[PDB]
């Protein structure tokens, strides 16, 4: 057939490429950040009303300095997940601190590209991590399967990603609070969203620095969509 | 682990204003068995650097071999390799003390006391001394063996400090060196009458010197003495 | 048999101050009965605002000092060139040393700087890992000579105050950088005087948020 | 050894080997899974192609990984006993290690890993089966049921079918299920098992196979004349 | 590199199906056809040797019915020399299990042992699967006389009657016909061998061309006797029930 | 580096036929005519030596191999594949069973470990099936003579009597009309020689030709005396001048 | 065509595709600049960004005191390649207590790419570097192809539109070589070297990159405010 | 070294002295022989130091990971165990260690877990390791009920030590002090030997036989 590692004739990695394509057919997340705080947010897309939708865990805890979503194909996640919960505590123990966002990230992307004929495939999966450390305060990263990683103020990744993306460049500033930035997630959420948006098939959440990782509750959110509604409706 | 077979004595050398001189004798003992009377234990690499061993002959002709094979390995790829990329005594030292200590961790040691005496490209004179434990020290004298016990306070004398390495010249170190190696050899049981000295000079450079004896000895003194005690005749 | 292990001598001291903290160690180096080096440096600037000392078995002492230089460089390529925390410092020491734990470094480790609020801090390890933040520590050869006299004149131990008879202690008022130097250097004309290994030179390093300055004084040659 | 990547992405963005597993489960005869309120009932069919069997010796369809959890699936019966073993001994080792019989979620957690496992090693193929699994945590009476996939996914369900026609059972179960009031009995839960196979099943002789999972390590498999009474009261009522 | 020759034997077809398993199974199709069936007091094996010749050593030949111990026995279609293999692991396996427990193995455990080295060949090592058919035919003291097959998929079912290698479809329907639950072994080896005459791609149905056996609880009091019939002992058999 | 080819070379075809072992059947059917013949007091194997010039020494290539003192081997196809088989042969012999019950292997196990490599050649990875079939004849004391054939897909057989190679089909035949259960050891012989006369086109003399017997003890070829129990090697190759005597009478 | 299948296949006219292809990569990237003085050595890169609300990438890695490279191209490679530059600038200086050569660290690099291109089952590295440093015969600048090709220059440009800021420095040579114990006109020349690629774009706060190293200045990365001076 | 903690009606309580000494050496007297897992969990520092801190610190970070993947606290009984499985592969190369690993949770209540460089991993009410321990558990014994108070529980922990720092050599420094309770540890100081020791033998009438 081919080779699993090889290079197309415009220079880049057939697999990496292709793994791209899956990640554009996952569920929407996005992410948006703020001096009070970041904030996550995902489209839980439920395959049957049966399926109970709270058992969707598309949003994920590495430390709780350190939040995560995904977008993809969501078992891949599984292992990094796992690696990135090991780095952060391993890096605790070995220092006696929490460990950098960035850093964090870092060591989540020096998996991607360990496949060959290691691992047999690229994952088929993008990270958000969010998280808050003393050094460069809030931040929000987004982590490929080609092993880039980008900071962003604000990012979406899934199948209403450039849709969201364009919606975020319009409406993110640099004095947005933790409650804008909430009610902006479940706006784009709602935009790009097949079905309608309530509080089971979409998740809210978010890092700071004195509570640190919260994932909310389906009450809580609720509230939150209701208050949209309404600031909607009111122009 | 092992135990050293052929053993070489007592290594011994001093900084002076213009550079660093460094002595050994030549001989490779078997126990009380003066066995090797023809053993050279300095070993010179490049034109700046001077490598004293003492200890295990076998594990000092090993060592003699990774310098050879250090200074083909440098000049590999480096034009510069007789000039800016030249090897250092720095360099040649840190390299045998990562070996040294590496061995003696895995539990099987070169059996060897190691002076290396040079002079850097700043004109700097460099004087470190490593052993088979890995210990590593500098010193305006330093000495292996005997030579630790005898000759240092002779050589101590001398430059007690390293405010005193301006005032001495090359003539008064060199003095010292050949008086040590006399008095080593009145005292000292595995050593040998010829030796070998090194001199290296920031402005003249490296003068080896082959073939030395021990001279201007004291011995007619014994001819007085008689018995252990009360005995006359 | 063959045995890996030596001991070079040497002793260290450290104290910590309000805002400050210094770190000294004689200058002599030996074995057995005689003499390798009267100036033989012992405590080495590490960067980052900290200063350290293995002291005992010197080998090993400089292998660890050397593998903690390299940890401190590797940190700051690792975590975009953040300042390693003492307290951090003193973690990652601890692993190194436990990473030998069946084959220990035979060494009496103690470093020093400031903690993240600015004030003085002293860190003491054993040879196997095990760590903790100290006011007051001497190592190595006459650290029990020292460490007595550290109690008393520090710490105010057994002092109490004049008239009320063993009712109240004397209290325990901070010391300067210039008093701390004093004490330190008493101690190792003290210890020099009674233990053969120590002499030759002293050399203290003292750490403040403006950076890390030396002094030395010299001590008995004999 | 035999390091050939097989399952790997294609220029869509689909892995085709994962893919094909599942059409692997879709030719699987068909399983079903129930929770009521204080109770899991599983439903498993049986190909009536195939008599002169000797059903007392024969791998039955539902495993106990542990006394407390059960598992079930559709797909190549040789694969599902791989995935059953490491189960059965991670159920083990986690009492030996943690003091403590696994949760429903973690022994799911744990298969579906094994799954994805395969999906991106080395000179393996995934496994063509799904799973089913239920039961109750320990000193828990919430029921639990989990569904599991080549893929690796896994998520929970009020009620859920897998293998051939699954479609067909997954559109009864969803008019026929409410979430607000489910099977309050054990009779109620089983005979809404029986009527959604009955839907696809064909005869309901042997064909039917129904275990019943209850709380604090209570399970039990009926027998065939207990389901045939179950097969002739659903009927009854359909003559209506 | 090495990729291009690889026929990749471990994956799936776009219908679901494993390709090398499913030519194995057509391989062993054409093997000749071998029997079992299950009575009260005792098991039945029957197999046909695939068109034999005249100079062939009968009594000391050995290609469809094999022992694995004392209580449990195989019949093989395919590839022989696949078999031996497989066979050899199986002794094994029992001789461990008897060393571990001091307990003969139960026949489930064994069938099972082996069926799933067969499907370990199907998912991975990118070999090539084994491509043999079994039935075994044995006792233990749980479940008593049990009939098994498995396949070089992995899959083991239980039977009551079984046929494997050619012809399958044909003698299923036969022995679905005859067979009833309280049969006898007497009775049983009287429908192996009417089965094995009408299904045959033979002209006739000889003592030279069969191998047969039989494990029967007629032994000497509460226990188990294996026994592969002597070509002499096929020829009375043939003569008895009455096809020769 | 490294043998990358983990993966089977022989694999199913939709028919269900495997390739590899059916082509390496192709190449043995190509291969010169050898036979086997048992008799009631021994068992006879033979071959032409199909010479590839008259330069070469054929005496040198010894398509009859000893494998053990009590079992002989001999073959049709791919020389070289033979070669190896039976140096595997030997060895397994020794390791395998003389160094565990301190004798000689019997026939049958013998043959059992031979087909067992030449199955690993059919599935193991990055290899082809040897392109070989062989006939292997022997003496045990508990089973008596016997004659066995195997095939590349490691298959194997007893034979009465059997051939192999290019003329197998006729030379089979030919046997079948001689072949009885009372035969003696030299009528068997004569037997062998009168069927591959038949397969042969140019020369027939003992130097164009090689046969081996397994019958009685040598004790002439033990090399030492004096233990009763060890009264020689069963398996002897027959001479050119041995050949040529019974040609006479032929 | 039907040789690119792998890196251990020869094209008919003797051609490695895959290498090629590697080497296409490096195209795509940024533009970043390279330069040197007999005093100084300077790197100077177009960072870019996703999109706006996005971060830009770092070019710019640090290797030791005294040596650093950019990079053009997969920027996970960058990272193995610098890792191990690191390792070995490391190896030099615990063992032989000597700072590795510029000259002998582009051997390593060149060796490390190479075995990628020979052997089955791996690939080439999609990334080139521009490594600067100053050892002990002064200031040196490497350019590091994934084909293993390296090659010493007094300054140089990789990326996309890079021919413009090469043939600048092409006619600049004589000018800049003289720029000693002068830092700032230094990257000038190098701000105005890369200014030549840009195409509507310019340079501003948060996208210039800028490091140097020379006699008496440790290898150190200038980013956000530190290069409005430059600007 | 005297070490003891037992569980009561308020949950549990950990006294701990703090003297370190190498052979007739005081090394310190300001050790700190309970290392703060968690802030649910403590354990005991008995025989290696080094040994405790590392493995005890590194144990935290087990039951950290632990609840990160199964979002719930860790039971007293796994997270003893898991430090006694590590001990137990380690068993002859030379580990020393003694130690209490004390918690409440839901499921258990209060309890307590002996855990030894031998392997030994025991459940229990009472437990006291070190040099000083024979002290130690003879104040316990005769003083221990299931029904005290959370202040007696705390005074007969702080007592038992004072009785073992003042008789065995190879214990002292200060004392301290903490008490567990489901919603986690509760630190309740730092005490020096010197000081307490007047001020119990005044207050309590007891230590006759000592001149003050
Ligand atoms: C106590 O166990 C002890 C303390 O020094 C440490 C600090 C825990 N360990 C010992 O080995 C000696 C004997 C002390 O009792
Ligand atoms: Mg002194």
């Amino acid at each position: 057939d081919r080779g699993v590692s090889t290079f197309s004739p415009e220079g880049r990695l057939f697999q990496v490429e292709y793994s791209l394509e899956a990640i554009k057919l996952g569920s929407t997340a996005i992410g948006i950040a703020t001096k009070e705080g970041v904030v996550l947010g995902v489209e839980k897309r439920a395959t049957s009303p049966l399926l109970e939708s709270d058992s969707i865990e598309k949003i994920v805890e590495i430390d709780r300095h350190i939040g995560c979503a995904m977008s993809g194909l969501t078992a891949d996640a599984r292992s990094m997940i796992e690696h990135a919960r090991t780095a952060a505590v391993t890096h605790n123990l070995y220092y006696d601190e929490d460990i950098n966002v960035e850093s964090l990230t870092q060591s989540v992307c020096d998996l991607a590209l360990r496949f060959g004929e290691l691992m047999s495939r690229p994952f088929g999966v993008a990270l958000l991590i969010a998280g808050h450390d003393a050094d460069d305060g809030y931040q929000l990263f987004h982590a490929e399967p080609s092993g880039t990683f980008y900071r962003y103020n604000a990012k979406a990744i899934g199948s209403g990603s450039e849709g969201a993306q364009a919606e975020l460049l319009n409406e993110w500033h640099s004095s947005l609070t933790l409650k804008e930035a909430e009610l902006l997630v479940l706006k784009i959420l709602k935009q790009v969203m097949e079905e309608k948006l309530d509080e089971n098939n979409a998740q809210l959440s978010c890092i700071t620095k004195q509570d640190g990782f919260k994932i909310y509750d389906n009450e809580k959110t609720a509230e939150l969509i209701k208050e949209l509604k309404e600031k909607e409706a009111a122009e | 682990t092992q135990q050293p077979i052929v053993t070489g004595t007592s290594v011994i050398s001093m900084k002076y204003d213009n550079g660093v001189i460094i002595a050994a004798d030549n001989l490779g003992s078997y126990g009380s068995l003066l066995r090797f009377n023809g053993v050279e234990r300095l070993i010179p690499v490049g034109d700046n650097t001077v490598v004293g061993i003492s200890g295990d002959i076998s594990d000092m002709q090993h060592i003699e071999r990774l310098l050879k094979d250090l200074v083909t390995e440098n000049a590999y790829d480096n034009p510069l390799a007789d000039a800016e990329e030249a090897l250092e005594p720095s360099y040649i030292f840190e390299y045998l003390a990562t070996v040294m200590y590496q061995r003696r961790s895995k539990m099987n040691p070169l059996w060897n006391a190691i002076i290396v005496a040079g002079v850097q490209s700043n004109g700097d004179q460099f004087l470190r001394y490593v052993n088979l434990l890995g210990v590593t020290y500098s010193s305006p004298t330093l000495a292996t063996g005997f030579g630790a016990h005898m000759a240092n306070p002779l050589l101590r004398k001398v430059v007690d400090r390293e405010s005193d390495i301006p005032k001495t010249t090359v003539q008064v170190a060199e003095e010292a060196i050949v008086n040590a190696m006399r008095v080593l050899y009145y005292r000292d049981a595995r050593s040998s009458r010829n030796f070998s000295l090194a001199i290296i000079d920031k402005n003249t450079g490296l003068t080896f010197k082959k073939n030395l004896q021990v001279e201007n000895m004291k011995w007619d003194f014994a001819k007085d003495i008689k018995g252990y005690g009360t005995q006359k005749i | 048999q063959f045995n890996p292990y030596g001991d070079n001598g040497g002793t260290i001291l450290g104290i910590a101050g309000e805002d400050f903290a210094v770190l000294a160690g004689d200058t002599r180096n030996i074995t057995d009965y005689s003499i390798n080096s009267r100036y033989e440096p012992k405590v080495f600037d590490c960067g980052d605002n900290i200063v350290m000392s293995a002291n005992g078995f010197a080998a090993d002492g400089d292998a660890l000092v050397k593998r903690f230089k390299n940890s401190v460089k590797w940190y700051h390529f690792d975590h975009n060139d953040k300042k390693l925390s003492i307290n951090s410092a003193a973690r990652n020491i601890q692993h190194l040393l436990y990473g030998k734990r069946f084959f220990p470094y035979y060494v009496h480790t103690i470093i020093a700087g400031l903690d993240e609020d600015g004030k003085g801090a002293v860190y003491s390890f054993d040879p196997v890992g095990s760590y903790e933040r100290e006011q007051c520590r001497a190592g190595g050869a006459a650290a029990s000579l020292i460490m007595p006299f550290l109690d008393n004149q520090v710490n105010f131990k057994n002092q109490y105050e004049p008239g009320t008879n063993g009712k109240v202690k004397k209290p325990l008022k901070y010391l300067s950088v210039e008093e701390v130097i004093k004490l330190v250097r008493d101690s190792f004309t003290s210890a020099t005087e009674r233990h053969i290994q120590v002499g030759d030179g002293l050399e203290i390093l003292i750490v403040t948020k403006d950076g890390v300055r030396k002094e030395f004084y010299e001590l008995k040659r004999d | 050894g035999y390091d050939r990547a097989l399952s790997i992405f294609s220029p869509d963005g689909h892995i085709f080997q994962v893919e094909y597993a599942l059409e692997a489960v879709k030719r699987g005869t068909c399983a079903v899974g129930v929770k009521g309120k204080n109770c899991v009932v599983l439903g498993c069919e049986r190909r009536s192609t195939l008599k002169l069997q000797d059903t007392r010796i024969t791998p039955s369809k539902v495993s106990k990984i542990d006394s407390h959890v059960v598992l079930s699936f559709s797909g190549l019966n040789a694969d599902s006993r791989i995935l059953i073993e490491k189960a059965r001994v991670e159920a083990q080792s986690h009492r030996l290690t943690l003091e403590d019989p696994v949760t429903v979620e973690y022994l799911t957690r744990y298969v579906a890993g094994v799954q994805q496992r395969y999906t991106q090693s080395g000179g393996v193929r995934p496994f063509g089966v799904s799973t089913l699994i239920a039961g109750f945590d320990p000193r828990d009476d919430e029921p639990k049921l989990y569904q599991t996939e080549p893929s690796g996914i896994y998520s929970s369900w009020s009620a859920q079918t897998i293998g051939r026609n699954s479609k067909t059972v997954r559109e009864f179960l969803e008019k026929n299920y409410d979430r607000k009031e489910p099977p309050a009995t054990v009779e109620e839960c089983v005979k809404l098992t029986v009527r959604s196979l009955l839907e696809v099943v064909q005869t309901g002789a042997k064909n039917i196979e129904i275990t019943v999972v209850k709380p604090d390590s209570d399970i039990v498999a009926l027998s065939s004349e207990e389901i045939n009474q179950y097969v002739t009261q659903i009927e009854q009522e359909k003559q209506e | 590199g090495s990729r291009r020759y690889d026929s990749r034997t471990t994956i799936f077809s776009p219908e679901g199906r494993l390709y090398q398993v499913e030519y194995a199974l057509e391989s062993i199709s054409h093997a000749g056809t071998a029997i079992g069936i299950m009575a009260s007091d005792g098991i039945v094996l029957a197999a046909e040797r695939k068109v034999t010749s005249t100079l062939l050593e009968q009594d000391t030949s050995t290609e469809k019915l094999y022992k694995l111990n004392d209580k449990i026995a195989v019949a093989v279609a395919g590839l022989t020399a696949d078999a031996e293999i497989l066979i050899n692991t199986a002794r094994i396996h029992a001789q461990n299990y008897l060393k571990t427990y001091n307990e003969d193995i139960p026949v489930e455990i064994l069938v099972r042992r082996l069926s799933d080295i067969k499907q370990g060949y199907t998912q991975h090592g990118g070999l090539r699967p084994f491509g043999v058919s079994f039935i075994y035919a044995g006792y233990d003291d749980r479940y008593g006389y049990q009939l098994y097959t498995s396949n070089p998929s992995g899959n083991y079912t239980g039977w009551k009657a079984i046929s494997v290698g050619a012809n399958t479809s044909a003698a299923q329907t036969l022995l679905q016909m005859d067979y009833k639950d309280d049969m006898k072994v007497d009775d049983a080896i009287e429908l192996a061998l009417k089965t094995l005459s009408k299904t045959t791609d033979s002209s006739a149905l000889t003592y030279d061309r069969l191998e047969f056996a039989t494990i029967r609880k007629g032994a000497n009091d509460g226990e188990v006797y294996q026994k592969i019939f002597k070509p002499q002992e096929i020829k009375d058999i043939l003569v008895k029930t009455g096809i020769t | 580096m490294t043998d990358r080819y983990s993966f089977s070379l022989t694999t199913f075809s939709p028919s269900g036929k495997l390739g590899q072992i059916d082509y390496a059947l192709t190449a043995v059917k190509q291969g010169v005519t050898s036979l086997g013949i048992k008799a009631t007091n021994g068992v006879v194997i033979a071959t032409e030596k199909k010479s590839s010039s008259p330069l070469a020494m054929s005496e040198t290539l010894s398509k009859v191999s000893l494998l053990t003192p009590d079992i002989g081997a001999v073959y049709s196809g791919m020389g070289p594949d033979y070669r190896v088989l039976v140096d595997k042969s030997r060895k397994v012999a020794h390791t395998s069973y003389k160094r565990i019950y301190g004798e000689y292997p019997p026939t049958k196990l013998l043959v059992s470990e031979v087909a067992k490599i030449m199955q690993e050649a059919t599935q193991s990875g990055g290899v082809r099936p040897f392109g070989v079939s062989l006939l292997i004849a022997g003496h045990d004391e508990f089973n008596g003579f016997s004659l066995y054939q195997v095939d590349p897909s490691g298959s194997y057989f007893p034979w009465k009597a059997t051939a192999i190679g290019k003329g197998s089909v006729a030379a089979k035949t030919f046997l079948e009309k001689r072949w009885n259960d009372e035969l003696e050891l030299e009528d068997a012989i004569h037997i062998a020689l009168l069927t591959l006369k038949e397969s042969v086109e140019g020369e027939f003399n003992g130097d164009t030709i090689e046969l081996a017997i397994i019958g009685d003890e040598n004790p002439d070829l033990l090399g030492y005396t004096g233990i009763p129990t060890d009264k020689g090697p069963r398996f002897r190759k027959l001479t050119s001048q041995e050949i040529n005597d019974r040609l006479e009478a032929l | 065509n039907n040789y690119d299948g792998d890196t251990v296949t020869f094209s008919p006219t003797g051609r490695l595709f895959q290498v090629e292809y590697a080497l296409e990569a490096i195209k795509q990237g940024s533009v970043t600049v390279g330069l040197r003085s007999n005093t100084h050595a300077v790197l100077v890169a177009l960072k870019r960004n996703a999109d706006e609300l996005s971060s830009y990438q770092k070019k710019i890695i640090k290797c030791d005191e005294h040596m650093g490279l950019s990079l053009a191209g997969l920027a996970p490679d960058a990272r193995v390649l610098s890792n191990y530059l690191r390792q070995q600038c490391n190896y030099s200086s615990l063992v032989f207590n000597r700072k590795l050569a510029v000259e002998r660290a582009g051997h390593l690099l060149c060796d490390k790419a190479q075995k990628n291109t020979q052997s089955y089952g791996g690939r080439p590295y999609g990334v080139g570097l521009l490594i600067i440093g100053y050892d002990k015969s002064g200031a040196h600048l490497l350019e590091f192809q994934p084909s293993g090709n390296v090659t010493e220059l007094y300054g140089t440009a990789i990326g996309a539109r890079s021919q413009g800021a090469k043939t600048y420095l092409e006619r600049t040579l004589d000018t800049f070589i003289k720029i000693d114990g002068n830092p700032d006109e230094l990257i000038k020349a190098g701000v105005e070297a890369i200014s030549q690629s840009l195409r509507d774009e310019s340079l501003t706060v948060d996208n210039l990159s800028i490091a140097i190293v020379g006699k008496d200045t440790p290898f150190t990365i200038y980013d956000g405010e530190a290069v409005a001076k430059y600007i | 070294t005297t070490t003891l903690a037992f569980r009561f009606q308020g949950g549990i309580i950990v006294a701990v002295d703090s003297r370190a000494t190498a052979g007739n050496w005081v090394a310190s007297q300001t050790v700190k022989k309970v290392i703060e897992i968690n802030p649910f969990l403590l354990g005991t520092m008995a025989g290696g130091a080094a040994d405790f801190q590392f493995w005890e610190t590194w144990l935290g970070s087990q039951c950290r990971l632990h609840e990160l993947r199964e979002k719930e606290r860790i039971s007293v009984a796994a997270a003893s165990k898991i430090l006694s499985n590590l001990v137990y592969q380690y068993k002859g190369a030379g580990l020393s260690m003694g130690t209490m690993i004390c918690g409440y949770t839901r499921k258990e209540g209060p309890t307590i877990y002996y855990v030894d460089s031998d392997g030994t991993r025991l459940k229990g009410d009472i437990f006291c390791v070190g040099s000083g321990q024979t002290f130690a558990y003879g104040v316990l014994d005769s003083n221990y009920k299931w029904d005290l108070s959370v202040e007696d529980a705390l005074y007969l922990g702080k007592r038992s030590i004072l009785a073992a720092a003042h008789r065995d050599a190879y214990s002292g420094g200060s004392v301290n002090l903490y008490h567990v309770t489901e919603d986690g540890w509760i630190y309740h100081g730092n005490h020096d030997v010197g000081e307490l020791f007047w001020k119990v033998k005044e207050e309590e009438g007891s230590f006759n036989n000592v001149i003050g």
